[PDB]
């Protein structure tokens, strides 16, 4: 029954994020759509598992156990936020509030993950098809049909193929791949990471140069946050930053200041991120990452 | 244009 206490905690978060003092923007990730849509897909799951055996098998499904826990954990966390923050949660620019945006981002990724792992409410994690063949092979060789793996084990296996240089690189990596922030990597999270920092063959070097050392890279930011941040640099066209698309997981969203002072965001589709950044740089659109002068040379990744 | 726009380089 732990799914019932999870809904109560979620309902509270929603009820609590409905407080119109927040002036929340209907813009993905929008918590007032995400949490009820999550309860709904959870409804859809319980209804597809319609008798006691099916409910028993579900209760033993490892991914689902981790999911419901995470979701309790995270729902508890958002409640804790509002209790500790109180007044600060009405301040657009408080850290308590940024924390809530982060959590909204986490719920959005969790929502999309459950719709990929339980499409229509039926479990198909063991048949999730990884998008890239090299990454696919790798998940296969080490984890077969698992839907979800603990970080440490993921890390140990990854390291046998693509070596991690140090502890803090491992931590920066975890933080990049563990989008749901539950200290596990699902096949879905892995699909996303391997799409973002393709090709598989040079994957950690791609991440190193596109994320770990790149000033333009923004972790856990929204569309609205990108726009507000580049607003500071609107007198310096060519200012840009990039991040994970929230509504098109596995792809990047590039935000830039145009010559006329507009903030546009664009999503590469065929072109991998590095070519998009080389192409943009050379035509004057992507010159100043996060408003800064030094723009990393990415030509070596071709 | 919408929320996300076209590649500026073409
Ligand atoms: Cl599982
Ligand atoms: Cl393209
Ligand atoms: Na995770």
């Amino acid at each position: 029954r732990t799914v019932e206490k999870t809904w109560k905690l979620m309902d509270k978060v929603v009820r609590l994020c409905q407080n119109p003092k927040l002036q929340l923007k209907n813009s993905p990730p929008y918590i007032l759509d995400i949490l009820p849509d999550t309860y709904q897909h959870l409804r859809l799951i319980l209804s597809k598992y319609d008798d006691n055996q099916k409910l028993a098998q579900l209760s033993e499904n490892e991914y689902f156990k981790i999911y419901i826990d995470s979701l309790m954990k995270k729902s508890k966390r958002a409640i804790r936020l509002f209790k500790e923050g109180k007044e600060r949660m009405y301040e657009e620019q408080s850290q308590d509030r940024r924390n809530l945006t982060k959590l909204s981002l986490i719920f959005s990724h969790m929502l999309a993950e459950i719709k990929a792992i339980f499409p229509n409410g039926q479990f198909q994690g063991d048949n999730f098809r990884i998008t890239k063949a090299d990454a696919a092979e790798f998940w296969r060789k080490f984890f077969g049909d698992k839907t979800i793996v603990p970080w440490k084990v993921f890390r140990q296996c990854l390291h046998e193929v693509h070596q991690i240089s140090s502890g803090l690189e491992a931590m920066a990596l975890k933080s990049t791949i563990d989008l749901t922030c539950n200290d596990y990597i699902s096949v879905f999270e892995f699909d996303i990471f391997t799409r973002l920092f393709q090709p598989w063959g040079s994957i950690l070097r791609n991440w190193n140069f596109l994320a770990v050392t790149h000033p333009g890279y923004m972790a856990f930011l929204t569309y609205d946050e990108v726009k507000a941040r580049l607003q500071k640099y609107s007198t310096k066209p060519g200012s840009y930053i990039f991040r994970l698309s929230c509504t098109r997981l596995g792809q990047w969203a590039i935000g830039y200041v145009t010559g006329d002072g507009n903030i546009l965001q664009t999503i590469p589709h065929n072109k991998p991120l590095f070519q998009a950044l080389i192409d943009g740089s050379r035509e004057g659109f992507y010159l100043y990452p996060d408003g800064r002068s030094y723009n990393p040379d990415l030509t070596g990744l071709a | 244009l919408q929320r996300y726009s076209s590649d500026p380089t073409g």
